[PDB]
This record gives C-alpha cells, structure tokens and sequence, in this order.
C-alpha cells in the first residue's frame, strides 16, 4: 500500500443511499470497502480548520509544519485507517458520507482515487434522518426546515467539489436511479472505476457476512436495510409528511433540488420517467 | 456524547 | 531512518513553564533536534482521547474494524511524519508542544524508546506570565488569575499523574527554577538520562539561534524574544505583588498541586535557591 | 480562530 495505489471514496448526505451503495461494491470479490470509520470525516474536518485561517497557516509554516508536511502526515493516517481496519483486496474503499467534504483534497492526496457521490432527494434524505433519529451535528431533527437547509448546504459544497474534480475522477449516483435501474448503473460505474464486472454485486444480500463480501456494522444505522435486496420501496416515504409551509418554500429553501434533477414541486417526482 | 454523523 | 521504535524526546508542561527554553537548550547540542511547536500535535492527540474515553463510541469503532491496534497504527504515523519532516534531521529527534504531554503515557506506548521531560514552573509564575503577556489558552480565563491557577493546578496534575505513572525511567520532572539556577546541574543530569554525550553548548544556547545545528525559532511563538536571551534568572518572581490577595489568600485550596510540587504557597516568593 | 494553546 501507499499513495498512489487505487482507491474509491464514497460519500454524500447521510441518508442518501451511502451504505447500499458501499455493500453492492462489497459484493464484488476484489473490492472492499467496510463499515463507516468515524475518525477519517473527523481528522479530515480538524484539518480543514487549519486551512480555513491565514493565521494559523503562518504559524504552522514558521514552525515547519508545511502543506507538504501536513498532506505526507495525512496521507499516512488515512491510508492505515483504510488499510487496517478491513480486510485485503485488490481495490480497497471507504465510505464515510461526509469524507467528500474534503473531497477535492483528498484527490490531491490520492491522485489515483475516484469518487462516487450519492444523491438523493433531499426530501427523501430528510425525512430519513428526522423519522429514524439519525443524529447529525449542525441538523435540527425537531425541523424539517433546518433539515432541508443544512442537506442543501452539505450536498452543494460536495456536489461542487465532485465537479470541480471532473467525471474522470468523481461520478454522481442518484439513489433512485440506481434502485430503478441496478446492472445500467452498476456497469457504468464499474466502467469508471476501471474493475471488471462482477455479477454478485446485483445480489449484494447473498454476500453479507462471506470471506471477500459484506461486513455489516451492528451499531450502523442502514444495517437493518441492506441487509435486504436492492429494492423501490424507500423511493415516496417523504411523500405527505413535510409541513407545508416547508413544501411552499421547497424551491428557495433546497435550490440543489432542481439542480440535481428533483422538481422541487412535485410530491413525489416521478423518479423512473425517461 | 458522539451523534451518528458531524456536519463541520 | 525513522519508525516507531526510535528513540524520540518529547518535553512538555503547561504552557509558560520553561518549555520553549527547554527545548533550545537541547537545540543547541549538535546530536539533538527539537524545532519550532508544531500546534497540531497536541489536537490530533485530544480528538484520540476523545474517542477512546467514550464507552459507546469505543464500541462503535471497534464494530468498524476501527481497534485500538488501527488506531494506534494510524497515529504512529501521522506523529511521525510531523515530528521527522518539519524541521532539520538529527540522530535524536525531539518534540515540544507543551499539551502533549496530557498523552504523556499514550505516547510511551505508541513510542516504546521514547523518554518524557516535563517542565514543572511555580503555578503563580506560569499564571502570570499567561495572563500578563495574554498567552491565550482555551479553557483558561486570563481575567482571573483564580481560573488560570484552577485550570494550571488541572493540567499539570494530569501531566504529573502521567510521569509518575510511566516511572523514572521514561519520564525526568525538570523544575524550571532549579534549570536557570542551577544549569549544569540539571542539564548534566538530563542528558544522563536521555543517554546523550555532554555537550558545553546547551549552556550557552544563546549562541547557537539561527545556526545550523542550533535553534531553529518561529517569529510568532509567543517565547521567541526571551528564548534568544541566554538561560537568565530574570523570570524567578515577577509574579510577586501581581496577585489579587483574595487568590493569594485560598493558593492552597485553589491550587493544591503547588505544595505537591515543592512549591510553597504561603510563600511570596519560595526560596527557589 | 486559534488561541496560543487549547486545554481539552
Ligand atoms: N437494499 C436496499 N434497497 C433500497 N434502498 C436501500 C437498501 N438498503 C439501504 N437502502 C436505503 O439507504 C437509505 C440510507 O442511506 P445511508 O446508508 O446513506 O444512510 C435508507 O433509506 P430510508 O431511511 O428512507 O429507508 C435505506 O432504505
Ligand atoms: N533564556 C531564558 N532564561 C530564563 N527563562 C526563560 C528563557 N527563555 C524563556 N524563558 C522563560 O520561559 C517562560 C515561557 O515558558 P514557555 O516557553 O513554556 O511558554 C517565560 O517566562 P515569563 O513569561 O514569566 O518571562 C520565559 O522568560
Ligand atoms: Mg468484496
Ligand atoms: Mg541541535
Ligand atoms: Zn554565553
């Protein structure tokens, strides 16, 4: 292992499909990716931070602490949390959901990672975490609307982030579509990671819990659901439950919506329409 | 005290 | 080369102990490289404590595969990393950040060869120093010279537990006050116990700012314009007079660690000689 | 944003 072997980071809005989409990958006997790390998002936001101030820069220049410092210390943490904490194989993964708001420097970092963003209505991501409990720091789970706010701001800094990068490097995955449509998108997304196809990603639920398969977390909170096969039934949940002073102000609130694809006035989307 | 996910 | 089994230094303390001139004084033999505070050090060490000290995330963790075996892995690493590449090569490297030492005994297992200096400073003068150079300190309020003797009594007898936990062997107590008047003395011994070759020139690290092999100072760290002086007795007891009485009246109560130490609080100042 | 040092 080191820093340019390959790597596929996932991520996206909790709630948006992340686990599903790291368990069909799991599928496949040459790829794994594990259960959610934690520390990789959190080392990754402290340093952030660091660079998020002039004077802090300064000071960790002066005390030699460089960016090419920094990136080789950072390189090295998250590499043997990756390594470490899973089993070997030839196309190693990790999917943290919000790892991809250090997208762009962790593709500095790793100049042979690619990037698998998950996007789902924001509604649907929504009203997933608040009827769930599905706890996120800076998410007011008592409102919708903060809900709907702060998803927009998440998926907007990573959306943008997945672009600037390029298709190249980091490809979107809608939620719906990938449920609507498992072998189109899977094939595709197999393509743009460069690894041959492999059948049992299809079948994801025969691999959980077999050698060069799906490791599920107990305290994880989609276990209880991947553990079933790919399936539509999570699609409308949304559908009727936000407030409707929420649903008037859908547009202005979440304009990320439309920009991905989601009409912010239709209750539900018709999400498979070619 | 750890929520499920942080948003920096 | 550089692993884990190296044979690192690290120094730390609260901050305004003498730490900074510790550090120079090592600086200044030709076998030793200490270097600039390297401020991330001490954070990446505290999100750790954070994580292993809640039960529930601890389990949650170990059930991604994430153990204490990938973390501590993960953490050998990035220290290394920062302690090797941000300042000059030598035969024994050295790290000073005054909180890493609140892992002081973390650190002795991750890092089996390594030996710990803890700069021990009158609480009273380290206060006051803090408060009256605004040397700014989360946690610490410098409007009250009883909340920084309250939180300086915390730290340095976490620190101190920490020393005294991982022996004599790995850990030396350096009193700052016996260092300046006493260097000889102390450095002697210090470097006995570090299993350095004696060297002259950390008596006189004055000499050696800004030379190769030497002190390599950062314009910004708040120690920088008294560290370029030669090792002085001038900061022994500016302190004294510059305490609210109400404070100076409960030392003991506020600041048990004082007597712990050897340091008298009913005296303004202590004999230090 | 930083202080001099943190305590933690
Ligand atoms: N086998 C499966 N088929 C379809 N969707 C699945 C699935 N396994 C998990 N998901 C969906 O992924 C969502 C959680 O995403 P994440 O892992 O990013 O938190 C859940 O949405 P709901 O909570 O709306 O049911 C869940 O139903
Ligand atoms: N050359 C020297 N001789 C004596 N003390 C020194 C020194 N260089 C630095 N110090 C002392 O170290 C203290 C700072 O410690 P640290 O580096 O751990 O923050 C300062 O105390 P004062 O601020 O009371 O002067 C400073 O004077
Ligand atoms: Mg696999
Ligand atoms: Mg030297
Ligand atoms: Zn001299």
């Amino acid at each position: 292992y080191h820093k340019d072997m390959p790597l596929i980071f996932i991520g996206g809005v909790p709630r948006s499909g992340t686990t599903l989409m790291r368990a069909m990958l799991d599928a496949h006997p040459d790829i794994r990716c594990g259960e959610e790390t934690r520390v990789i998002p959190r080392i990754l936001a402290l340093k952030q931070m660091w660079s998020r101030s002039s004077k802090e820069k300064i000071r960790l220049d002066e005390a030699g602490v460089t960016d090419e410092v920094l990136d080789s210390a950072m390189q090295a943490f998250l590499l043997e949390i990756i390594v470490k904490h899973g089993e070997p194989a030839p196309y190693l993964c990790n999917k943290d959901p919000f790892a991809l708001k250090s997208l762009t420097y962790l593709s500095r970092l790793f100049p042979n990672a690619k990037f698998l963003l998950m996007v789902r209505d924001g509604r649907a991501s929504v009203h997933s975490m608040i009827s769930r409990k599905v706890t996120i720091a800076g998410f007011d789970l008592n409102s919708y609307r903060d809900c709907l706010t702060k998803w927009n701001r998440a998926i907007e800094t990573m959306y943008n982030q997945c672009m600037e990068v390029g298709y190249k490097k980091c490809m979107l995955v809608h939620y719906e579509q990938l449920v609507l449509h498992p072998e189109r998108w899977m094939r595709t997304l197999l393509k743009f990671l460069q690894i041959p196809w492999n059948h049992s990603v299809l079948h994801h639920e025969e691999m959980i819990g077999k050698a060069g398969g799906v490791s599920l977390s107990k305290v994880e909170r989609s276990t209880d659901q991947v553990i079933k096969p790919v399936n539509v039934g999570a699609l409308s949940k949304w559908v009727g439950k936000i407030p409707p002073d929420v649903l008037q102000d859908m547009a202005v609130i979440a304009p990320m919506l439309a920009k991905l694809g989601y009409d912010p006035y239709a209750n539900p989307p018709n999400y498979g329409k070619p | 005290d750890f929520e499920d996910y942080e948003f920096d």
